[PDB]
């Protein structure tokens, strides 16, 4: 119940997860605010 | 790592290979968070330095 971001900081899911930020950070450019939406099906 | 980190010059990382005739800089220590580190301004000021 803790975050894998923090407990294991040199995982391979936190590694796809730095590689989703350095796509966001070029994604979110140009966007009309600072707020994104993670939902699901 | 030393330059990025802060706790170094631009100027003691750059060494001479013996029969290249180019700089380098090498990674030096191995950091826990690389991709971290590479996201800070410095490294675009060496850069374009």
């Amino acid at each position: 119940d803790t975050l894998l971001a923090v407990g294991n900081p040199a995982d391979l899911a936190v590694e796809a997860i730095r590689g989703l930020r350095t796509s966001l950070h070029f994604a979110m450019m140009e966007a009309k605010n600072n707020v994104l939406m993670i939902s699901g099906a | 790592s030393e330059f990025l980190s802060g706790q170094a010059a631009a100027e003691m990382i750059i060494d001479k290979v013996e029969g290249g005739g180019f700089d380098y800089i090498g990674r030096g220590q191995i950091p826990p968070n690389p991709a971290e580190l590479l996201m800070h301004p410095r490294f675009e000021q060496l850069l374009n330095w």
